[PDB]
């Protein structure tokens, strides 16, 4: 059991990572994250600044969700990401990813108290 | 027997000496992705060198650079060492620490499975690998070359090592850019050597339709071939047609054939059809990533409802399949009694062509077990259509559901369903779907309801 906030944590957090030396980042870092686990995670997004940081955001610019729902928010810098998309190669257990880097504005939805982000919603 | 396997773990000073011991008695000892360093690579050589039961060794994904590398296989040139298996994937070997592999794959009589996947050797690495790999006393039935930095000058090499090695099983040299004259130099190689290869994977090589005639010469000299993966490669129909005639031989067993993203389209899939046809011994197919479109998918379904396909496995990732392909599937879904998996992910359905799917998978009839069907476009107004489906449906163990535009509402109605006892669903995928806390209780109390469920997210 872990709460919605540590789940964005593990699935989208890692500070002091990066993958611009390290074309097998992603396959590292999805498999340590568990998200590897019964089915291969399509897409990931990694965000490499202070948690402090990503979690700022939610007292920034107020967007709509993709679904519609009013709880978004965009951070108002470009933050250092790590995309990983599933290659079309992989077949469970076996997954390979493409790792790309950006630096670009993220959208994240927030939620409960503290106000916090539960759910990584796109880049812009 | 004694095995020994560790899986992402950060190995403390403490931690690591406790297994020491081991690593000198244990016949399969694998360390993967462990936090390892050239620092415990002499421990390894000490620990390896007094080991005569050592069979297996794995240390994947590990920092061990050029210097690591040289210690470990120093370490196992004993002629008490034993080893069969050995991978040094992704442990930073360059060109700089390979002038110890002509000396080791030497001593190694007995090493039959090596991986070197995702160490930047390049050409100048492989041509020391292939000094060792000559040898005569080097005989793999494995290697694993993928992501090295290879080139075309790599494949003279290569080649001059299958023409007089006859145990080779399986070769990867996926995503090494070996270009078309690279390919047919290794293709001729292939085709001089009397070794009975099972797997042939050359994934994202620079290989052309130019290619294709060779590789139709290689898979009709390897009767023996049951896995063919030419993946992100610029193939094309004509590469297709090319390819299509060694894989008609009554000779030919081929299991599984990956061919994602090889710019094919409509008319290529309409050659590989011919294949499906008339070899029952092709299990797996992967198409992804290739525009086959409706008219590619129509092609499919009918061949796949002829009495010659026992396909098992269709792979059709993002292959520009809509709604209008979807009935042709439905036919299949109810007729087909061999496909038990059905990959149709990134593919713009929306609910319309997921409700068609629906209505086939509604009867109790089917005997598909895996459908993923993630970034469909599917929403809210599909949910209940699947919600149907989970009760109705007595074969469907899988569904993924992932990156679609439902959100609490419609994953709502999906875990009431879940709700019966009887569902035959075990595991339902719903990454980067969004819902409030209020549906995760729901979801949660579903979870403690019924254990073996499975909903990942």
């Amino acid at each position: 059991r872990e709460s919605a906030a540590q789940k964005f944590q593990r699935q989208h957090m890692d500070p002091d990572g990066s993958s611009i030396n390290s074309p097998t980042y992603c396959n590292q870092m999805m498999k340590r994250r568990d998200m590897t686990n019964g089915s291969c995670k399509p897409v990931n997004t990694f965000v490499h600044e202070p948690l402090a940081d990503v979690q700022a955001v939610c007292s920034q610019e107020n967007v709509t969700c993709k679904n519609r729902k009013s709880n978004c928010y965009k951070s108002s810098s470009a933050l250092h990401i790590t995309d990983c998309h599933l290659k079309g190669n992989s077949k469970y257990p076996n997954c390979d990813y493409k790792t790309t880097q950006y630096q670009k504005h993220i959208i994240v939805a927030c939620e409960g108290n503290p106000y916090v982000p539960v759910h990584f919603d796109a880049t812009v | 027997m004694m095995s020994l396997d560790i899986q992402c773990e950060q190995l403390s000073d403490a931690r690591w000496t406790e297994l020491l011991p081991l690593i000198q008695q244990y016949e399969v000892v694998r360390l993967d992705d462990c936090g390892l360093t050239e620092v415990r690579c002499k421990d390894i050589s000490s620990a390896v060198q007094a080991n005569p039961a050592l069979t297996e060794l794995s240390l994947r994904t590990n920092e061990l650079g050029d210097g690591g590398v040289g210690l470990v296989l120093q370490g196992l040139q004993n002629p008490t060492c034993k080893i069969q298996k050995l991978s040094l994937q992704n442990c930073g070997l360059t060109e700089a620490g390979c002038g110890i592999l002509p000396g080791m794959l030497r001593s190694l009589s007995t090493l039959r499975e090596l991986h070197l996947n995702d160490n930047p050797m390049g050409d100048a690495g492989l041509k020391l690998l292939c000094e060792g790999l000559q040898d005569p006393q080097c005989r793999l039935e494995k290697l694993q070359l993928e992501y090295c930095n290879l080139t075309a000058t790599s494949c003279e090499p290569l080649a001059s090592v299958l023409r007089v090695k006859a145990d080779f099983k399986e070769l990867v040299l996926s995503n090494n850019d070996l270009h078309e004259p690279g390919v047919r130099i290794l293709c001729q190689g292939l085709k001089d050597s009397a070794c009975q290869l099972e797997s042939l994977k050359l994934e994202n090589c620079g290989i052309t339709a130019a290619n294709c005639k060779d590789l139709c010469d290689v898979v009709a000299s390897k009767a023996s071939l049951q896995e063919l993966d030419l993946s992100s490669n610029k193939l094309g129909n004509a590469g297709i047609a090319a390819l299509c005639p060694g894989l008609l031989l009554p000779s030919c067993k081929l299991r599984t054939l990956w061919l994602w993203e090889c710019d094919i389209t409509a008319e290529g899939c309409k050659d590989l059809c011919r294949v499906l046809r008339a070899k029952q011994s092709l299990k797996e197919l992967s198409l992804a990533s290739n525009e086959l479109k409706d008219e590619g998918a129509r092609l499919l379904c009918e061949s796949l409802l002829e009495p010659g396909c026992q396909l098992e496995s269709l792979w059709i990732k993002t292959c520009s399949l809509t709604a209008a392909s979807c009935p042709y599937f439905c036919s299949v879904l109810t007729k087909s009694r061999s496909l038990l998996e059905l990959q149709m992910s990134s593919n713009p359905l929306g609910d319309e062509g997921v409700q068609e799917l629906c209505k086939a998978l509604s009867q109790p009839d089917t005997v598909l077990r895996e459908l993923w069907l993630g970034d469909c476009d599917v929403t809210n107004s599909g949910c209940s259509s699947l919600a149907n489906v989970l009760l109705a449906n007595r074969s469907l163990r899988e569904l993924d559901l992932s990156n679609n535009c439902m959100g609490g509402p419609g994953v709502l109605q999906l875990l009431e369903s879940l709700k019966q006892p009887s569902c035959t669903l075990q595991q339902l995928v719903l990454y980067d779907i969004y819902w409030t806390n209020e549906v995760e209780e729901q979801l949660r109390a579903l979870e403690e309801e019924r254990p073996s469920l499975r909903i990942i997210s």
